[PDB]
RNA sequence: CGCGGGGUGGAGCAGCCUGGUAGCUCGUCGGGCUCAUAACCCGAAGAUCGUCGGUUCAAAUCCGGCCCCCGCAACCA
RNA sequence: CCAGGGCUACACACGUGCUACAAUGGCGCAUACAAAGAGAAGCGACCUCGCGAGAGCAAGCGGACCUCAUAAAGUGCGUCGUAGUCCGGAUUGGAGUCUGCAACUCGACUCCAUGAAGUCGGAAUCGCUAGUAAUCGUGGAUCAGAAUGCCACGGUGAAUAC
RNA sequence: UCCUCCUAAAGAGUAACGGAGGAGCACGAAGGUUGGCUAAUCCUGGUCGGACAUCAGGAGGUUAGUGCAAUGGCAUAAGCC
């Protein structure tokens, strides 16, 4: 809630002097963040994929969706329409309210944090992070989960260059090398 | 590791290299001491130490500095 | 959102040791507990100590002294 | 129960919690202790909030976890790019502190091979 | 040339028929017992399945080609 | 005759040890009781400096005089409660200490952090008939320094031999 | 015996011990209809996670799919829900 008034106000403005847009809608803004979490053992336990999604449905609000394998593939030993991980693809209110949680208090409680990637972008102002736990988060009970396990988040934008993209999340006092 | 009283140099290194590093870069130092320890102003020379049949030629960087001269110098050559 | 297959999504009080208080939305419960933020982490700082550690030249200097 | 990266015991001594920590022992936990002004008798759980941010500011003063294990790890890798006799040791999977390699040096080594 | 059947650790055999993780008996290797060798007891490694290909999500196993190997036919004047 | 290097190499195999895998144990704080040695470029108090190896000052003794030398198991309280654990203490990084012209190949010990295998061991197989086995210290010889070996010493102290 | 292609000479048909492949079923949802949707394969970023499982955007545009051969056909989608 407070980052998209703070996005609305502070950052915009911000971002309107750097590249000299002529209007506010140019400057990029924040689609939706999508968390994913390719379980993947769930071929040989099916509790495995539930225990994940009801972990997805702790570290976000909303309740992920499991995500069927679209080809049948050798290497993993999986088939067409089997349930092999889960996602999440909240965007708009509680999105903000999940983007300051992140930046605000889960990703400085990262293990053996030093400065997250700037490369990290695809060539379309589009970040992704990989978190390794799931125990950065505090929705997680820590006598509740025993598997290592963790998710990566994936920040959408509605920008054109990863040059673009990173003011937009520089700007949110988001941590870079 | 030992010694407390002063880094050792052998007194032949520590005047060879001391006449070497006055006048100039030259040439790789035939020396035999091993046990002698690696002063600042060895920096910059490729001395040759002795491994025991043949002289490996070692050129001296800011790292090796507390170290012996002989780390730079395997005796035993294996497969 | 569908009413009723979601969690509970109710709001809390982060309050960690530093002393920075701040309201927030999450699936937890009563209350939270931290030990560090956005702010108090040693990032600023940690790049400064971690990146300046080497240096073996001051360390002889520092035995001999002569 | 979450001082420093991790740490998070419970019915468990504090000085002996405080061993799970990288870069924290026996002898420097009682100096946290010591310092902290906290009885080593007791545990996590009978402890309080209002004590445990103390253990925080005072385990900041060494370095431990992820600054530890760069330091160790730079140390390591310093070692192998000088080519010195110890970095040949580190590298070819060999005991360093001028061991027996005939017999035995199976921590190092590793376990055993076919021939 | 024609129709069956084969080709799988170093050896001889299963596994193929119904595609999904290759056994058995010897031999080789390490250790025991013995004065020593054998026998015996105890562990262990060792085959991508003739080869070139296709079908398939995946081939020792399905399907053709190529080279084997082996059987049966190769007849009436 | 001399400088280094090597005898300390390491896919592997065996011999002999030691330390383990714990709760008859581990860890603290208390305190019990030995013997046999050894010592003058020797053994080195006591006092200070040391977190500790040790560093100074130096008492005494060629010794039932002085010194190395508080024996440890053992009691007595505490605390962990069966966990790869407050078991194990390997391995590595850093910081050192003495000896010694010199400690990297290649020493010993200390401190700090690190915390590997291992949960009583396949076929086999070894020693031991009482102060013996078992377990806990201790000394000496060689020795500038360098024992888990060797050679001695004494604690608690069994089972079984039809 | 039946199906598909070529032989088959731009309607149909057309032989050979001519050239290549399939069928002897499957399905109460894989039918009906209404309302929606768009694919392959790469590129770059991202925890374990790697060429490839799941996510994001970009590129391509039917190389896809069509219960089973081949043919003709399908975005109005006959495709997937
Ligand atoms: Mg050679
Ligand atoms: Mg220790
Ligand atoms: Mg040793
Ligand atoms: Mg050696
Ligand atoms: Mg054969
Ligand atoms: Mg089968
Ligand atoms: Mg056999
Ligand atoms: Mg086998
Ligand atoms: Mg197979
Ligand atoms: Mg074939
Ligand atoms: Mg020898
Ligand atoms: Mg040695
Ligand atoms: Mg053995
Ligand atoms: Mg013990
Ligand atoms: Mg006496
Ligand atoms: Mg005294
Ligand atoms: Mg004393
Ligand atoms: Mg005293
Ligand atoms: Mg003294
Ligand atoms: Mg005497
Ligand atoms: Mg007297
Ligand atoms: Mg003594
Ligand atoms: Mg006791
Ligand atoms: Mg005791
Ligand atoms: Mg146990
Ligand atoms: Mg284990
Ligand atoms: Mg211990
Ligand atoms: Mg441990
Ligand atoms: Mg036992
Ligand atoms: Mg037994
Ligand atoms: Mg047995
Ligand atoms: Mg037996
Ligand atoms: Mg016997
Ligand atoms: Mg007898
Ligand atoms: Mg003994
Ligand atoms: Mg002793
Ligand atoms: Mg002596
Ligand atoms: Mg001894
Ligand atoms: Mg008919
Ligand atoms: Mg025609
Ligand atoms: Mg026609
Ligand atoms: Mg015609
Ligand atoms: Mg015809
Ligand atoms: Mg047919
Ligand atoms: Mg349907
Ligand atoms: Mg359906
Ligand atoms: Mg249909
Ligand atoms: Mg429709
Ligand atoms: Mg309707
Ligand atoms: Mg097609
Ligand atoms: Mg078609
Ligand atoms: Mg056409
Ligand atoms: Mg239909």
């Amino acid at each position: 809630a407070k980052l998209h008034d703070y996005y609305k106000d502070e950052v915009v403005k911000k971002l309107m002097t750097e590249f000299n847009y002529n209007s506010v809608m140019q400057v990029p803004r924040v689609e939706k963040i999508t968390l994913n979490m390719g379980v993947g053992e769930a071929i040989a336990d099916k509790k495995l994929l539930d225990n994940a999604a009801a972990d997805l449905a702790a570290i976000s609000g909303q309740k992920p969706l499991i995500t069927k394998a679209r080809k049948s593939v050798a290497g993993f030993k999986i088939r067409q329409g089997y349930p092999i991980g889960c996602k999440v693809t909240l965007r708009g209110e509680r999105m903000w309210e999940f983007f300051e949680r992140l930046i605000t208090i889960a990703v400085p409680r990262i293990r053996d944090f030093r400065g997250l990637s700037a490369k990290s972008f695809d060539g379309r102002g589009n970040y992704s992070m990989g978190v390794r736990e799931q125990i950065i988060f505090p929705e997680i009970d820590y006598d509740k989960v025993d598997r290592v396990r963790g998710l990566d988040i994936t920040i959408t934008t509605t920008a054109k260059s990863d040059e673009e993209g990173r003011a937009l999340l520089a700007a949110f006092d988001f941590p870079f090398r | 590791r030992s010694l407390k009283k002063g880094p050792f140099i052998d007194l032949h290194l520590l005047k060879k290299v001391e006449k070497a590093v006055e006048s100039g870069d030259k040439k790789p130092l035939r020396t035999w001491s091993r046990r002698s320890t690696i002063f600042p102003n060895m920096i910059g020379l490729t001395i040759a130490v002795h491994n025991g049949r043949q002289h490996v030629p070692v050129f001296v960087t800011d790292e090796m500095v507390g170290h012996k001269l002989g780390e730079f110098a395997p005796t035993r050559t294996y497969r | 959102m569908k009413k009723d297959i979601h969690p509970k999504y109710e709001e809390i009080t982060a309050s960690c040791s530093c002393g920075n208080v701040m309201k927030i939305r999450s699936t937890v419960g009563h209350d939270l507990n931290l030990d560090v933020c956005s702010k108090c982490h040693p990032f600023f700082t940690g790049k400064q100590r971690d990146v300046a550690t080497g240096g073996r030249v001051d360390r002889f200097n520092k035995r001999f002294n002569i | 129960a979450r001082i420093a990266g991790i740490n998070i015991p419970d019915h468990k001594h504090a000085v002996i919690a405080l061993t799970s920590i990288y870069g924290v022992g026996k002898t420097r936990s009682k100096a946290i202790l010591a310092a902290a002004g906290i009885a080593e008798d007791v545990k996590i759980s009978e402890l309080s909030e209002g004590q445990i941010d103390t253990l925080r500011d005072e385990v900041a003063k060494f370095v431990v976890e992820g600054d530890l294990r760069r330091e160790i790890s730079m140390s390591i890798k310093r070692l192998m790019d000088l080519g010195c006799y110890r970095g040949l040791r580190h590298r070819r999977g060999l005991p360093v502190r001028g061991q027996r390699t005939k017999t035995n040096a199976r921590t190092r080594k590793g376990p055993r091979k076919p021939i």
